[PDB]
């Protein structure tokens, strides 16, 4: 029962903390990179007009 | 007819040496082969005027071409004969019926409702769906959207509402303006076949815009429907319902034209003025003081990545009062329609509930059903994480109630029109499972009167 | 001149694009000058000037305007009319009267090119002077008052720029246009009226600012207890869609101890504005009998309305909020919502072809917001009287997807000291107001704690800190319950989660539409928090004596209900709450034995 | 002669272009006489042919072009330096705001300053006792050092700055610190609190201050910090004083330069900020240190609020590449009532090795210091494991550490904003936190230092 409980909380943390923290992390990472390159090419069009 | 074409760059076009060209003026270009393409003045400066042709600028000879300025923005010919007809994105006849004789010509942009002349939503409009009519009541003049996803049966629910919507204790004063925005041909004939067989075409005004139609015709399609909707509601006094889908395809067509004109992209590539542009469409709904009829809008949009923080569903939630969520867990279970009432909300349902707008028990039953589901789902979750032995005897009852709630109350069928009476009666029958001591949100009065 | 006659400078339009219009032959005009544009005569504002050409920020829709149409300037900046007849009326971004709008245009909709004064220039107000002839006066001194409402006295002041002695003054019934007093200044004699103009982009002058140390009674328990806003403070309410940003403002616009509220409908829903002019005329104060509409001026520029007018609506409201602040009144300014003003600047920035900063918004967004919130605060108004006026800023922020990392929320947090961070998960669980007690904060809680402790003559700051200590321990405990289990919690820790549960659904939750909970007096909050705290105080006394966890819970079932209904105890029966404290001890003593 | 032209070309936002001019120098202070009599100062940003582009500090609000004039002064923006500046209140441009007599300037120095010769420089090894154990022991502050305090929106950054200037002194000496403060776009409530603390201390008279609040125009914020560092080095190297510099908020300063960077249509860099931000911040931070042969010294304690609480933001990132270390305030430590909420793991001081040791503070400071961080890092690493995998799951050796980091935050770091603990009381406290762990786990302290303590 003690080893069952160690594994149980091991499993629980992964589903409720580690994996969700990553899933939300990946969302924010990919979000930033796209708008950054989206806004980066935007000024390059403005600089091309100079 | 001016023939001074100066430049033709992509979808844009410049016309020099003009006099009196106004902003947002609809133009008419006559090419070297006699073919006619319509455009729109995006900007006018000095004797120059930059326009964008709807169909594009492919195969245009700037030398021998001529442009005619109509002197008016994009308009719509409105009349009483639009009921039962089908128009395209630009309001042109598609059913090949008789020629329409317009009574007046209105700007597709229209005019803003004066906030002092605006009337608050009143009474209620039957949606024939238990999850709407009771838990998330639709009110005359309310902006209540339906959030869906690619694969979810939001087309069936849209057709279900468009043939089951009506006004109680009122006769022959209700119409449905169905506007399709950038859909496939097979999805278009879905509604075409359903509207005619169910007879709902006889009381509906339909505007169809396909996916292969010009992207400017996609962003001008909902404006055509609302202009005809405001004509039937404010000048003819009809309770007009406006169903629109898809709004995502409108957002894509709006970002396509924005990239075509090289505007500064906002969040997720979409135009920064997306909230403003969406608001010019959703704020058309509402009631007017001393004016019979009402304009009610039911937006239907698919959430990309099933994400609610996306600019399309998020910014829509900032305009519309509430939303109707369609989840995947309920759709896989066979619930028709798969409406999750936990994330859904109707902010004007108070002006729809109560006696004479609904059954006196409406407000009391609604709130007790909600709390019983929320606790029931919560108990159903406890049975998977911690097993069935960690829940008390009262917990298994709420978990059993949530099963019947999703399978009998919500799951009614896309072709099953309930009434407000049958909906409330079905809800009262479900409350008898829970003890009278657990119905802590309904007063002893309505309990002794309706509980079986 | 021209053709045998001459007149004022007439422009001609050379460029029309969306809300931005450029016209030539305008050299006599200046920056920030209003001007009628086109044959229609729509309102605009000069923002940029190149040689004779001016760049106009038009506040109306420009569809159907082209080059060749003339442009006429006014010579004055973007200003507002300040005098009797301003209260109990709602205005657009440019402060036009919407009720007068419909009457003139004779249409339920909004036309264009409609010229209308802000105030009613032909209404007869009986003026009542308060100063003697020959008294030296400056800007701020009072020369008379006019009872605008039943309890609001519109004290006529000396306009800015005039300094001298009162030559002749007399009471009587007059309009806002005819002179009521004559001042013998150093530059000659001047005729003053009850109406004065002031530019909205420049804040009204004061003597000096004061530290806001007077906590405002909002009636909301999650606010006045843990995250208090001071009279003159700045509070931002950023939250996702449908999280309760407006509802919080409607409660503050109706249960605040302020002399005047200024509600700015900046880019919000049109139904959200009609609901105001209908419910507020019915919200009667049971003491004075005057309706809430009698105590409030609201400005409305909805979302579908002109985009540039969103900026005008913000500066119009805070200027009116400053006009009544100088009378020694405590004015509250409501901005619903500031996120739509920021879109108008980003929209304008994209038209001006300016370099975008963060997420497309212009680089000067930090200053424009800082320029606004600093115009608030508890001030020493002008004049010899040294009177204390204040402006309390309650602005709502609407971030995309509820992400507060967006620009306008961060720039707001820098210049304000109160952050009412709304949460979407709380709004889904019907937890209202949806104020996140973990993320929200108030930099005034320490000073409010000193003030609050004194009036109560009780260690109230130590009760709020202890109640906060239980709620922060609940967050740390919930992470273990989801990991290990609630049955794995000790008797003392499981008690903490139950006491924290009482803090949540009995004290923090407040229904907006229920009469018993919608307002909670300061004395009622103390009795409620003391009863909840006395529960855990004697419960840990029992656990340390040998009692079990479930033994205390099952033996206190009847008492635990009386606390959950304590929010519905009327103010005239507050003895019921405090009696539960003594009642708990009696019930606990038998349980121990 | 009086160089003044009346041929304005265009006015766009804070920028302005004058044509048909001659003899206009770069970085030249100007004045704008309008059609109503108002005067607004400005500086020249570009001079080509007969044209001159200038930036108006107070902004161009209500300016008629045909009836206005531009008065070129022929010199860069200067500050009237004098010893009578002590205890005075100047605005963000330099005009006195305390309603007192006008200063009779002993000199007029360019606000841009001058570069100190590195051979003429003197390496700062002096020790400053700040009364804070998290600074005096962990990230030692020295006289003439570039040590900023990184904070966020709402964090008690203003409480920590008053604590340091109240308790700062040097060992075996009685010299006082000539504090120089500069407000950059902050709110009135922050500035007033700082004023009341300075009054309470009794050092208000010693301090010289420049004030730019939030309601002030943002364009002039570009010159306000250059006002202070010109007056700071004036009192240090020329008057022979030990000058301390504390500035806030530096975040609003960078926002001001981006406004002009955006108005000038320049080539942007990271997040729209100008590409020369590392250089522009360097013109301000490198105005610090000691000069051989002069008894003066310039110590800098900058303060900035990290936008979005992100260290990788260009403002706190480039600051770290210029300044010697940093002091980071986290919202997590302030969340727990830790006063001051100093996170000493990411913080660092780079001039301390020469400022500690026998004769300066304590013989064993370096060995304890090194031993502290390593054990705190692992103790914090173990606590972050206890809250996830459980208390019992943690190793017993790590569990002793889990309590090591708990007491090292509530007792060691948490000391209050009014506690002046001595360096002897700070280092003795540190050993008491190391006596918990067994002697075998203290591997970065030698046996000689382990035995004596
Ligand atoms: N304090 C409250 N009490 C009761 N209900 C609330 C409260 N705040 C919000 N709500 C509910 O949330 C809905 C949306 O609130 P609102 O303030 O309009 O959201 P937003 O954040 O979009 O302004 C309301 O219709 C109301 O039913
Ligand atoms: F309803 Al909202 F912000 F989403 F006002
Ligand atoms: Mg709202």
């Amino acid at each position: 029962a003690e080893e069952i409980e160690k594994t149980r909380r091991r499993v629980n943390a992964l589903e409720y903390m580690t994996i969700p923290q990553l899933e939300e992390t990946i969302y924010y990472i990919k979000m930033k990179l796209e708008e950054n390159e989206r806004a980066e090419v935007t000024r390059l069009i403005k600089v091309k007009n100079m | 007819e001016y023939r001074t074409i100066k430049e033709v760059v992509g979808p844009l076009m410049a016309v020099e040496k003009v006099s009196g060209v106004k902003y947002e003026e609809l133009i008419e270009v006559r090419m070297q082969n006699g073919e006619i393409r319509r455009g729109q003045v995006l900007e006018v400066q000095e004797d120059k005027a930059m326009v964008q042709i709807f169909e594009g600028t492919s195969g245009i000879n700037l030398k021998n071409s001529s442009v005619r300025f109509l002197g008016h923005p994009l308009q719509l010919g409105v009349s009483e004969d639009m009921i039962g007809r089908v128009f395209d994105g630009l309001g042109r006849p598609k059913d090949n019926g008789p020629e329409i004789l317009p009574e007046k010509y209105l700007d597709i942009n229209g005019e803003v409702i004066n906030p002092i002349a605006r009337d608050y939503p009143d009474e209620f409009i039957q949606t024939g769906i238990s999850a709407i009519d009771h838990l998330n009541t639709l009110v005359r003049g309310q902006k209540l959207p339906v959030f869906s996803g690619s694969g979810l049966p939001h087309k069936e629910l849209a057709a279900q509402i468009a043939r089951q919507a009506t006004v109680l204790d009122s006769s022959d004063d209700f119409a449905v303006v169905f506007a399709a925005i950038g859909i496939t041909f097979e999805e278009a004939e879905f509604f075409m076949e359903d509207f005619r067989q169910t007879g709902a075409i006889d009381r509906s005004v339909m505007f169809m815009n396909l996916a292969n139609d010009p992207a400017i015709e996609r962003i001008a399609t909902p404006r055509m429907a609302l202009t005809a909707a405001e004509y039937l509601a404010y000048e003819k006094g009809m309770h007009v319902l406006v169903i629109m889908t898809d709004m995502t395809n409108y957002a894509e067509a709006l970002r396509e034209i924005s990239a075509a004109r090289r505007e500064v992209p906002g969040r997720r590539g979409y135009p920064g003025y997306l909230y403003t542009n969406l608001a010019t469409l959703f704020e058309r709904a509402g009631r007017i003081r001393g004016l019979k009829g009402s304009v009610t809008q039911i937006p239907i949009l698919t959430m990309p990545e099933d994400d609610k923080t996306h600019p399309i569903p998020d910014l829509t939630g900032y305009i519309t009062e509430g939303q109707i969520i369609l989840t995947r867990e309920l759709y896989k279970s066979g619930i028709q329609p798969p409406i999750d009432v936990l994330p859904s909300l109707s902010r004007l349902k108070d002006k729809g509930t109560g006696a004479g707008k609904t059954r006196e028990d409406h407000a009391a039953t609604m709130n007790q059903l909600f709390a019983a589901y929320a606790q029931g789902k919560q108990a159903k979750e406890l049975a998977v994480v911690l097993g069935e032995s960690a829940l008390s005897d009262i917990d298994k009852i709420y978990a059993k109630f949530a099963e019947r709630f999703e399978n009998e109350y919500v799951n009614q069928g896309f072709y099953t029109n309930r009434t407000i009476t049958e909906t409330l009666d079905l809800g009262w029958e479900l409350l008898a499972m829970l003890p009278r001591t657990e119905l802590k949100r309904i007063k002893d009065d309505l309990l002794d009167k309706y509980l079986p | 001149g021209s053709s045998g006659s001459s007149g004022m400078q007439i422009g001609k339009i050379i460029k029309v694009s969306g809300p931005l219009v450029m016209a030539e032959n305008m050299s006599e005009a200046s920056i920030q000058d209003m001007c009628l544009v086109g044959d229609l005569g729509v309102i605009g504002e000069i923002i940029e000037m190149r040689q004779d050409v001016a760049s106009i920020q038009v506040y109306e829709e420009t569809s159907g305007i082209g080059p060749g149409e003339p442009v006429r300037s006014t010579g004055e900046a973007l200003s507002v009319e300040l005098g009797p007849g301003i209260i109990s009326q709602m205005f657009d971004g440019i402060q036009r009267p919407l009720d007068t709008f419909m009457e003139v245009t004779q249409s339920n909709f909004l036309g264009r090119g409609v010229q209308l004064p802000a105030l009613d220039h032909e209404k007869q107000w009986w003026f009542e002077a308060t100063i003697e002839e020959g008294t030296e006066v400056s800007a701020g001194d009072i020369i008379g008052y006019v009872d605008e409402t039943k309890i609001i006295q519109h004290k006529i002041m000396v306009p800015n720029g005039i300094k001298g002695t009162v030559q002749k003054i007399e009471s009587g019934s007059f309009t806002i246009d005819d002179p009521i007093c004559v001042i013998e200044t150093e530059q000659g004699l001047k005729e003053l009226t009850m109406m004065q103009k002031w530019p909205v982009r420049r804040g009204r002058p004061i003597k000096q600012k004061l530290n806001p140390d007077v906590p405002m009674i909002t009636g909301q328990r999650v606010i006045d207890t843990f995250f208090p806003v001071t009279k003159g403070g700045a509070a931002a309410v950023p939250g996702p869609f449908g999280a309760g940003k407006t509802v919080v403002q409607h409660q503050i616009a109706k249960w605040s101890d302020v002399d005047l509220v200024v509600y700015v409908g900046c880019g919000e829903r049109g139904n959200e504005m009609t609901d105001v002019v209908n419910e507020f005329p019915e919200l009667i104060d049971p003491n004075t009998g005057e309706s809430l509409m009698e105590r409030t001026v609201l400005i409305a520029n909805t979302s579908n309305m002109p985009v540039a007018a969103r900026e005008a609506s913000i500066y119009t409201g805070i200027t009116i909020a400053e006009y009544f602040r100088d009378m020694g009144y405590d004015v509250a300014i409501m901005a619903d919502s500031t996120s739509r003003w920021a879109e108008a600047l980003r929209e304008m920035s994209g038209r001006l072809e300016e370099m975008p900063g963060d997420e497309g918004y212009p680089a000067y967004l930090g200053s424009r917001l800082a320029e606004y919130y600093e115009r608030s605060g508890r001030v020493i108004a002008l004049g010899s009287d040294q009177r204390e006026g204040s402006i309390t800023a309650i602005s709502a922020v609407s971030p995309s997807g509820g992400d507060i990392s967006e620009p306008v929320t961060q720039n707001t947090l820098r210049v304000v000291k109160v952050f009412w961070g709304l949460d979407s998960s709380l709004a889904q669980k019907r937890h209202f107001p949806s104020i996140n007690w973990i993320q929200s904060y108030s930099l005034y809680s320490t000073e409010v704690g000193r003030y609050m402790d004194q009036i109560l003559q009780q260690d109230w700051s130590d009760m709020v800190t202890e109640g906060m200590r239980i709620l922060q321990e609940e967050e740390q405990l919930n992470e273990i319950v989801r990991l290990v289990g609630i049955d794995s919690l000790s008797d003392n820790d499981r008690l903490t989660l139950e006491v924290a549960k009482s803090i949540r659904e009995d004290y923090l939750q407040q229904n907006a539409f229920d009469d018993v909970d919608t307002f909670t007096s300061r004395e009622k909050q103390f009795n409620m928090l003391k009863v909840i705290l006395t529960f855990g105080k004697e419960a840990r006394k029992a656990l340390s004596l040998g009692a079990y966890f479930n033994e205390i819970m099952e033996g206190t079932v009847a008492v635990r209900e009386r606390i959950s209904r304590s929010k519905y105890i009327p103010e005239e029966e507050l003895a019921k709450i405090s009696s539960i404290n003594e009642e708990i001890k009696e019930t606990i003593q038998l349980i121990v034995s």
